[PDB]
RNA sequence: GUGAUCUAGAAAGGUAUGUCUAAAGUUACUUAUGCUCUUAUUUACUAACAAAAUCAA
């Protein structure tokens, strides 16, 4: 149990533990990857907002690289 | 004039919370739809095909109207023999889908 | 008038029912008349009783045809205890008495004024003091400050009557102007007499949490605020509201503590969860057990012990009223003769009954109601029940049980004593009930929930 | 120089509500802040909390 839907990233990638555990933290990145990718193409017109959202994407996608790097 | 600019805007806004919120939810729903469609197009640019997800059922017997003729009230059987005419609609309707 | 007296009863009971509907209880036993009729200075509603009156119920047929007289009294307002509560018709002097008084007084004022005229002098203001609040215009109006500008005010009876067509609200004393007629009635005697009709202040404070705060006397308490709120009221009279003499009510034993609620009183449950929070009941019980065991091995040579031991208390034990076990256990250098089981303030015993090595100490904390706030009955009952109980694990049929009432800050021990315990343990419990910090957190927080501040 | 003894407590009554959760494929090697336990003071939000009435100066 213990969900993985509660906690944070956790910040350092190398400090995470056995491979069956970081697998679920990894998909705990990919959903927000999926969610905010759908939030890219929206015609909602806020160009300043989608710029900071674009930076958050690039941040999370770099994390997704790092979780794959640890594995 | 600022009182008059407030009065000019209040007299020309007639809806309330429920209609304005319904407008906002309708614009945001279409914005979600436009985003999801262009996703499938950009994935189709890569050659990888991803189907559109159906809307989730709210209740148990929710109807997929797209799936079938909804409540098919067929016309009453007449005498004038619509046999060639059904062949030409089907040929035209299959032509339209092609 | 007979039907007016019935409507006085019907009104006063319905307003007492209104306060009873403020809680979820229309119980008689939860609401003694000390709840309603004690003044606001002592924490009650300060209602005025007018219907604790025997009502003349004499013979309805032929009452329409003769005016029979008063031959039978019907009981007006009846409660379980028959406190005789005064009614303010006794405190208002009647009109014919006020008018016959006024004929004499204004005559006596007229004579004394003529004597001030003939002697050409200013009035004495103390010669007239014997008839100061007397007379129907109230002689005090003659010496008012703004009497020279009130004299131009004419037509004030009628203007006060027609306020009902101008004003949304009423002023129900539409027949008096206090500036023209003075004050016509005084009800200060009613406050003192209701206090001694309920037995006195000390009998009233038996109904309250006043002993729970730790205060010595009443004379140094004002009150924090002239309206007391509902949570402060239902926590002030709370040993009478949560009492064991209830007619029906389902026992629930709170959550973390040892207070039992007869049913649901949701305002009183909120206050007591705030009083007993962050596991205060365990923290109190641990603090007493820690204090006695330190005092016990303080005189380890005089009390002649080998060693004191805290038996490791299950944290659920401290509020488990069903059964208990030993907290502190005694090991003896040589073997101890324990007397018969006796009270903490019992005088002396014959020690020569039984010789026992190992003793125990147990602490029972209880929250007292208005029904059961005598611990000495309680502690001996818990002692006889548990020592006869085969469930309650004791090291030996020995030891005392130390009971503390938290709602009334009382303490008593019932059990057997070897020599030299009792003037020791009484001095310790004086010091423990006055110096325990956990019991100070208890006293102070109750003072915050009750909003009673010392004369400081 | 007597008596007739009503009651009785529980729910809904406190909050909305709604939406989302590719893991599992349907045949053409980039490394970057670890929120501490208690008490006091100040600020912001918050209780959609409460409140001077008759009357006495």
């Amino acid at each position: 149990y213990k969900d993985y839907s509660r906690y944070q990233r956790p910040r350092n990638v190398s400090k995470v533990k056995s491979i069956k555990e970081a697998n679920e933290w990894k998909r705990q990145v990919s959903k927000e990857i999926k969610q905010k990718s759908t939030r890219i193409y929206d015609p909602s017109l806020n160009e300043m907002q989608i710029a900071e959202l674009n930076d958050e994407l690039n941040n999370l996608f770099k994390e997704w690289k790092r979780w794959q790097w640890h594995i | 004039k600022e009182m008059l600019a407030e009065a000019r805007a209040r007299l020309l806004n007639t809806q309330g919370k429920k209609a304005t919120r319904k407008i906002r939810e309708r614009m945001l729903e279409e914005s979600k739809r436009i985003a999801e469609l262009q996703k499938r197009r950009e994935l189709k640019q890569a050659g990888i095909n991803v189907a559109i997800k159906k809307p989730k059922k709210k209740y148990g017997t929710d109807i997929d109207y797209n799936e079938d003729i909804v409540y098919e009230q067929a016309p009453m059987p007449g005498i004038y023999d619509t046999s060639t005419e059904d062949r030409q609609i089907k040929k035209k309707f299959e032509q339209f889908e092609r | 008038t007979e039907p007016l007296l019935d409507i006085l009863v019907k009104g006063e009971t319905r307003i007492q029912n209104r306060v009873k509907l403020g809680l979820n209880s229309k119980m008689p036993t939860r609401f003694p008349p000390a709840v309603f009729y004690t003044p606001k200075e002592l924490g009650g509603l300060g209602m005025i009783s007018a219907s604790h009156i025997l009502i003349p119920a004499s013979d309805l047929s032929w009452s329409k045809q003769t005016d029979t007289g008063i031959t039978h009294f019907r009981a007006g307002m009846t409660h379980e205890d028959e406190k005789l509560i005064p009614t303010i018709f006794r405190y208002i002097t009647t009109w014919e008495n006020e008018f016959l008084d006024s004929q004499r007084v204004w005559a006596e004022y007229a004579t004394k004024r003529q004597e001030a005229i003939q002697q050409n002098r200013r009035l004495a203001f103390e010669e007239l003091e014997g008839s100061w609040d007397r007379g129907i215009p109230r002689i005090s109006t003659l010496f008012q400050r703004d009497r020279h500008t009130l004299a131009y005010d004419r037509g004030h009876r009628i203007r006060r009557e027609f306020k009902q067509y101008s004003l949304e609200r009423n002023s129900p004393f539409w027949w008096t102007n206090s500036h023209h007629d003075g004050k016509l009635w005084n009800l200060n005697a009613y406050r003192t007499d209701v206090i001694q009709a309920l037995g006195g202040i000390e009998t009233i404070l038996e109904h309250t949490l006043f002993k729970g705060t730790g205060f010595n006397s009443w004379e140094g308490l004002f009150w924090e605020k002239s309206q007391i709120p509902n949570r402060r009221f239902t926590l002030w009279w709370s040993p009478t509201i949560n009492r064991a003499n209830v007619y029906v009510g389902f026992l629930v034993q709170l959550d973390l503590t040892g207070i039992f609620l007869h049913g649901k009183i949701p305002t009183l449950k909120i206050s007591l969860i705030q009083i007993f929070r962050a596991h205060l009941w365990q923290k109190i019980h641990e603090s007493i057990v820690f204090d006695i065991c330190q005092i016990l091995d303080g005189e380890l040579d005089v009390l002649q012990i080998e060693s004191v031991t805290k038996e490791t208390v299950h944290p659920r034990k401290s509020y488990k009223m069903n059964s208990s076990a030993a907290d502190i256990t005694m090991e003896s250098v040589h073997e101890w003769e324990v007397s018969k089981p006796s009270l903490l303030h019992e005088t002396n015993d014959s020690f020569k009954g039984l010789i026992t090595n190992k003793m125990w100490f147990d602490v029972q904390l209880r929250y007292g109601d208005y029904d059961s706030h005598d611990i000495s009955r309680y502690v001996r009952a818990k002692f006889l029940d548990y020592t006869t109980d085969n469930v309650s694990m004791y090291p030996s049929p020995t030891g005392v049980m130390i009971g503390i009432d938290l709602a009334y800050n009382m303490y008593d021990a019932y059990g057997n004593w070897f020599n030299g315990l009792k003037p020791l343990i009484q001095n310790s419990m004086r010091t423990i009930m006055k110096a325990n910090p956990a019991l100070y957190v208890l006293r102070e927080r109750i003072r915050k929930g009750l909003q009673i501040y010392q004369s400081s």
